[PDB]
């Protein structure tokens, strides 16, 4: 990917998360829990349903058109419609393999994309509280309970309650 | 001093998908789906559009009215699907551009016939012959009429037949070559002459050419069929000595959604918008790699026969 | 323990457009612009090609010499362009391969005539005619030469004309088919034999086929027209006994950028480099939906009447 | 956005900014303005520009070609005539809608990455003196009066002039 | 207080290329590589393909067998390379469909020739002439048979030639065309009659067209060329009375990857896949600029002279 | 570049950097030196070479064909024949135009990208011990002898032995 978090400094993905595509998984004193992240998952879905419908269900109504098939020697007209027939199908064939090869690159690029939206969002909720530990993880310095934890997840993290006690854990010698 | 740690991270799938990207060939991604259309049902679905399978006749031998193909009389269609076990069994007969006269025919898309009492005074009608039965007695196509002399005399036939319609008329008649000399006066009781059917816009001459051909049918004989598109306000002259195989009217032409197609795939009772001589396909997909001759709302032909569509981010187990 | 606040922005306007992109069939940019140009002003302009108006005449007739169409005698042109008004006023006739004679004079783009002094010694010039009046005498095509009998015979033809130039010469003639008996040998004092106009590298046999067709401006007979190029050093061989509509001259043949186009739009005193049927059109635009058939540099024609490119951010309101 | 500024973290465009595309706003003592950013603005607007250059004023000249219309039924060879034209009228109109598409994606992305490139710019300028609120708003610890925010906006704000302050005012208990 | 700094950074060069982007037409790269082949080596390479050098001789010449054409007999080919020098050096001929002949034999890529025993009683051959010298003694075409009166009798020709082979015939004929009313009768004793050929499936007759055409290595008289293809169980029917230019057998027809190409490019003992009328190119680049006329496995011509494409990052000098 | 490094906040390349296409430059007690990356430089290379797998190399066997040369005035037929080469050869020219601008395109800013990642991955590393100047260098706020700088440049610098120093001179008025 071009933002280097998926087989970036994302070491690999989660197996065991099954309810969304991307997410959080975390570690205080209550446990360690995973739970998945919706806005992120529901935007990469969105992208690539937008992709679908432009390529799917669309098709061309053709009925008289040419011959395709010869079963005795002609010469020059029966050339022309196999040379007509041929260069149709050799640029078709080509926009298929363009159109399948572009489209997948922006697939895993934007893929990629959400996945560094969210962890530059969670960095920012965080401000002075936590440092990123360079592979998509972040200590955090202050006690997080289950109930701080969800305060994260759905936006709502305060991060003033905690600073002070923050700051003194990180800048302690 | 009390921490916590939040990890973000992606999902995962223990069965992934190969695709290709600009920058790799061989790239593996959750989740992928196909582009192109590679299998078929095996079957024609005879819906939504109106099949008509030729069975043992071409699209040819039902216009001129080949006695097996009697049933087909003034049918339509949207896609007229013939057999490779077709095969003529009439009068041996040739056509000059036989491929454009099927493909007119395939695109107007009709078979309807309206007869017309063309004045032959002094001629004999309803020539037959043994090559071409229908039920069990000599008879002849059904919409050509062959004449021949009456009181042994052919005179100089020059008849009229306005088009004072309101759309076109398709003339097709032909031209008989007898294969010996005796044939030719016994059946027109003078040496060959020329055809000659014109129109304000149009004129065609014809030259029979007496001389025996390989015999089909045991017949040494051959026709040759032509055809004349005659609009309103136009009128059509038919000008023989002899040798005519007359039309008994003409055909209407429309402009349509209407051809024809190769194939010996059976008829179902099944609704699939894209016909191939292999049968339907669905057309879900964008393309397909099934046959390059198509009939309806089809996926476009490529050469390919797999193209993944990655629908998933890229695949990274633990 | 003051502080500030600094707020980086883009900005928005109330008056977005919707556009298209991989991902989505509806998203709101700030501004865009039309790359599909749908709309003609409705007339041709005459500049900066050179316009020839047929009016009465199609490109034929003129090349023929149609009374109506002398005035378009050695005109050359860019595009010529004929109107659905047109007609023929002079003596029925018909090409074989019309499509193709009409194609190539119009790719060569001039009319330019040459006289040549032909040797008919033994023959009448000069026919005329009763449907073809010129200045209301009877008269016939300026560039063909209808050829009769003198003293009530008819030698056999057998003339020479020779490209010592350093250019292709283009020949222009017919074959008369006399509607009736009588006329033919009223004509040629014999009866119709075959014509052939031949080349070092060519050879063209015609047969004049006697009989009535549909009347057209009161004349039952017909002429049909056929055509030569004659290379340097070649040489023209007519070989004819009668029905010989001959050449007055030859056209010359030049390769360039000239064409014909059917359009019943005015031309006007305008500037524009693209021309369509409805007319022209910009082409600042690089696709078009206007008309498949175009003259110039002009827009790629394409099914859609809209596409609109971004050229600007996507906008959020506040 | 692929980098989550437009339509993302930025929560809205500004209606009222029209000497650019990009821009600042403030608050400090002295009251509240508004000035827009020449070099991102003139960024984005250069490379827009340059695909209209590909794209506009560059036509192809064809003079004789082949009928397009028939007004007689010919059979064969008319067939192949239409097929042809038909062909090539559906090739050129897929290029026509997937280059609208590509084009407009691309330009939504660089439009966004501008908007990203000015934000990190000033993000770097002003080092320890300031946090991010992550809406698009720095929060500045220190007195910022109208030519020290005139500094940040064309590159010249020192940072070490207001360290020792700044420092001071954002890890006080 | 003691610090330390790292700065990272990228490479650059002296010597950038510039490349075009979607949104600049001018942008340096550090490396780049070409995309179009704009040169050729200047000759034709006569490995893999085997390149059959026409030398005086066209395709045709070789079919009919011209005598400077005798070394060709029974050759096979995947490329036949017509020069600009070749010169016909026999009987004047023309062949209806010119084209078409010489397609199908080039892309059938053989002159295997069977001699078939037909049954020419009561009849001369071995016709020769003046203008076709072989060794230095009238000779005519190597694959046809001049047929002529015996005892000043010419009877009526009514020959059979089943194929009862697995693979198609080719039958090359011809039709002679004498200039003076003189040579038809001291040729044919009769006065010139159609010819007929005709098989189960099909049927073409000729009619001889007397009179003179400019002479051609002192010959005023012309022959004709047809062709007709005989598939398994079906029979040919030769039916002339004269002027008949017959076959001495068939030739096989092939389906496969030859073709024609004209050229004045040498041959050498090279290896490369590419073909153009200049010569052999490489192929490593997907597109060429050369020729449009190509043969084997080719870069896709285009009009661009070039296209570099970037292989290396944006280069910044210091 | 859509990630503003290369010509952007990294200022211009270095002609005297041969042995890879992007690294580290640095400067302490001891001197100032350059050393590659492999590892970015590396992933560039390969992102390339898979462009040119798919480009070079594939070519098409066509062997025969249509006539596309004359010699003589034919009508209808030959314009048929001229006009499907015209287009085919329109169609695969704009095709390797389009092709060449998309390819181009991507190929800098996947350059540009590995520039970025290679600075992300740097920045993690240094934690608290280090500050962006805003041009692509980092002041460490530590002794840093050669081999504390080699530690940084394959990833087993540990931040944690010099927080300590690096905080006190950091935090200091
Ligand atoms: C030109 O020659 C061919 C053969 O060389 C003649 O065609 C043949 O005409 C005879 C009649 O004498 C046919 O013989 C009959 O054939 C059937 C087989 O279908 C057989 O069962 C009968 O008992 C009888 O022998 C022969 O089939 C037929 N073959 C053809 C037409 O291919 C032809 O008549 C000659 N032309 C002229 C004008 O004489
Ligand atoms: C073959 O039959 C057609 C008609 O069945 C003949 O054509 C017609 O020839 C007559 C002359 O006796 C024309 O009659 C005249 O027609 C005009 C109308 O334009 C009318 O005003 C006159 O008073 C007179 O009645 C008739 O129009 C003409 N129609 C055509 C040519 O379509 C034709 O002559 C016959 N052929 C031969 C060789 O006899
Ligand atoms: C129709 O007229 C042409 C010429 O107007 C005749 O063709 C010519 O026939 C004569 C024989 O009397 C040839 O003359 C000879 O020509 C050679 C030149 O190659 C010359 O060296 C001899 O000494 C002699 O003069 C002449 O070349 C030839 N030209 C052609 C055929 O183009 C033709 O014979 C006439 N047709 C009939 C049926 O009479
Ligand atoms: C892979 O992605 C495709 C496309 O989004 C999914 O295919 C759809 O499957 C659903 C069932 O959940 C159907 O409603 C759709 O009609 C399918 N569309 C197509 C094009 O097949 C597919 O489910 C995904 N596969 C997995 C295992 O997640
Ligand atoms: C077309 O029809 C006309 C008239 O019916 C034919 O002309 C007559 O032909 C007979 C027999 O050939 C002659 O004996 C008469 O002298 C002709 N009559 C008239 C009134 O001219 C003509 O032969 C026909 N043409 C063709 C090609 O069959
Ligand atoms: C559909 O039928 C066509 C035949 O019309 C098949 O294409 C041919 O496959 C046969 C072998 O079965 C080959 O002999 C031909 O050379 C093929 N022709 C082409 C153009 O490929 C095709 O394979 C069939 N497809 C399916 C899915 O059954
Ligand atoms: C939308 O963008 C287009 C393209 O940049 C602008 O169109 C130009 O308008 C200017 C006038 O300011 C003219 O000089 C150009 O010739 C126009 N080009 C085209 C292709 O139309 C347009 O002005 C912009 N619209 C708005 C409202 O900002
Ligand atoms: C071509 O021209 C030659 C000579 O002018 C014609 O041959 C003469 O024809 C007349 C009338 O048919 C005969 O009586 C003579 O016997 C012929 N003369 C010579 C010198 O042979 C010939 O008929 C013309 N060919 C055509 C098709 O019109
Ligand atoms: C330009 O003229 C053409 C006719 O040559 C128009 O295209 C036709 O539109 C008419 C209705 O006005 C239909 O009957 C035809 O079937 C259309 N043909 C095609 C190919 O679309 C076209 O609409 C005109 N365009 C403008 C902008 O006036
Ligand atoms: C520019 O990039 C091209 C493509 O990667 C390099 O071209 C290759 O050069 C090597 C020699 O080092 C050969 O092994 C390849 O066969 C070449 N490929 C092509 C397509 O030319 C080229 O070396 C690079 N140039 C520079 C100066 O670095
Ligand atoms: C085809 O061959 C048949 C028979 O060989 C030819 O018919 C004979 O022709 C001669 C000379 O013309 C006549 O005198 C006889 O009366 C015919 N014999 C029979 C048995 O009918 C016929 O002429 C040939 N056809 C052509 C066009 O050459
Ligand atoms: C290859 O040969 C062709 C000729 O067959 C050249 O293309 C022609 O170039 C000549 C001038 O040398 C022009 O007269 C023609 O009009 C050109 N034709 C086309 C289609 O471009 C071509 O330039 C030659 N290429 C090389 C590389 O030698
Ligand atoms: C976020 O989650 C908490 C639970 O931890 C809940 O109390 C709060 O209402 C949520 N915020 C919303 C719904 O805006
Ligand atoms: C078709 O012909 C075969 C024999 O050729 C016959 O058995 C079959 O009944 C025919 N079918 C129809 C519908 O006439
Ligand atoms: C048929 O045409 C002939 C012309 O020979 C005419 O005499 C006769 O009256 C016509 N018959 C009818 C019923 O009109
Ligand atoms: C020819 O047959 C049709 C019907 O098949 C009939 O109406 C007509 O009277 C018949 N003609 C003769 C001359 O028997
Ligand atoms: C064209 O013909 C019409 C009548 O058909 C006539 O009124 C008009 O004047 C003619 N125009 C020219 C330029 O001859
Ligand atoms: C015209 O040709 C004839 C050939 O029949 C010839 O006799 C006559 O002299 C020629 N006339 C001239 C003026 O050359
Ligand atoms: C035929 O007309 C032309 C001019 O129209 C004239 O030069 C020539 O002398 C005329 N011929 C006869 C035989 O009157
Ligand atoms: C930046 O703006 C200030 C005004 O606040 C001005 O004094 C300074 O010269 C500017 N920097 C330049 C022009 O480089
Ligand atoms: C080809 O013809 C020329 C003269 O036309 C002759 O000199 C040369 O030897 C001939 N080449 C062959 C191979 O017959
Ligand atoms: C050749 O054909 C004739 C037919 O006229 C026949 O009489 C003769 O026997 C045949 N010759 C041979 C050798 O079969
Ligand atoms: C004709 O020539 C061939 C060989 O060239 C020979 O076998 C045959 O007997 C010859 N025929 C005659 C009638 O001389
Ligand atoms: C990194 O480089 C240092 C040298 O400064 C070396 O001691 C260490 O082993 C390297 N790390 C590896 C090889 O993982």
């Amino acid at each position: 990917g071009i933002f280097g978090a998926i087989a970036g400094f994302i070491e690999n993905g989660w197996e065991g998360m099954v309810d969304g595509w991307y997410g959080f998984r975390h570690q205080n004193s209550e446990g360690i829990g995973q739970a998945a992240d919706l806005k992120s998952t529901q935007a990469a879905i969105n992208q690539i349903n937008g992709k679908l419908n432009r390529l799917i269900g669309k098709t061309n109504e053709k009925f008289h058109q040419i011959e395709k098939e010869f079963s005795e020697v002609e010469g020059r007209i029966q050339d022309l419609e196999k040379y007509v027939e041929d260069t149709k199908i050799d640029l078709w064939s080509y926009n298929a393999e363009l159109l399948v090869a572009l489209e997948n690159q922006h697939t895993i690029d934007l893929t990629d994309s959400e996945m560094n939206k969210l962890f530059e969002r969670t960095k920012k909720q965080l401000r002075e509280n936590a440092e990123d530990m360079g592979n998509g993880c972040f200590k955090i310095y202050h006690k997080c309970d289950n109930a701080c934890i969800g305060s994260i997840r759905n936006g709502t993290y305060d991060h003033d309650v905690y600073r002070d006690e923050a700051l003194n854990n990180r800048f302690q010698i | 001093a009390s921490t916590a740690t939040l990890c973000l991270g992606h999902h995962a799938v223990p069965n992934g998908t190969i695709v290709k990207t600009i920058t790799n060939d061989q790239i593996e991604v959750t989740n992928a789906t196909e582009l192109v259309q590679s299998s078929s049902t095996g079957g024609i679905c005879d819906s939504p559009h109106q099949i008509l399978d030729g069975e043992n006749c071409t699209l040819i031998d039902a216009l001129l009215g080949d006695p097996q193909c009697d049933g087909f009389q003034n049918k339509k269609w949207d896609l007229f699907v013939e057999r490779s076990k077709a095969y003529s069994n009439c009068y041996p007969y040739d056509v000059p551009d036989y491929a454009s006269l099927r493909s007119l025919v395939a695109s107007s898309g009709t078979l309807e016939f309206n007869n017309e009492s063309f004045n032959w005074t002094g001629v004999t009608q309803n020539g037959t012959s043994s090559s071409c039965k229908r039920r069990s007695n000599n008879s002849f196509f059904s919409r050509l009429n062959w004449l021949t002399h009456l009181k042994f005399k052919y005179p100089a036939l020059n008849v009229t037949m306005p088009n004072n319609e309101k759309f076109d008329k398709l003339y097709i008649w032909g031209v008989h070559h007898p294969g010996t000399n005796n044939d030719q006066i016994s059946l027109y009781t003078q040496a060959s002459g020329r055809i000659t059917v014109s129109t304000k816009r149009s004129q065609q001459t014809v030259i029979p050419n007496i001389g025996s051909r390989p015999r089909v049918r045991d017949i040494p004989s051959r026709i040759s069929i032509y055809w004349t598109i005659v609009k309103p306000g136009d009128i059509l002259l038919i000008n023989s000595t002899g040798n005519l195989i007359a039309p008994r009217g003409y055909f209407k032409i429309r402009s349509g959604k209407s051809s024809i197609m190769r194939s010996d795939a059976p008829i179902g009772k099944c609704n699939s918008e894209c016909i191939t001589p292999n049968g339907s396909i669905p057309n879900d997909k964008p393309f397909q790699n099934v046959n390059r001759i198509t009939y309806g709302a089809c996926p476009r032909y490529v050469k390919q026969n797999t193209l993944k569509l990655a629908t998933g981010m890229r695949n990274v187990p633990e």
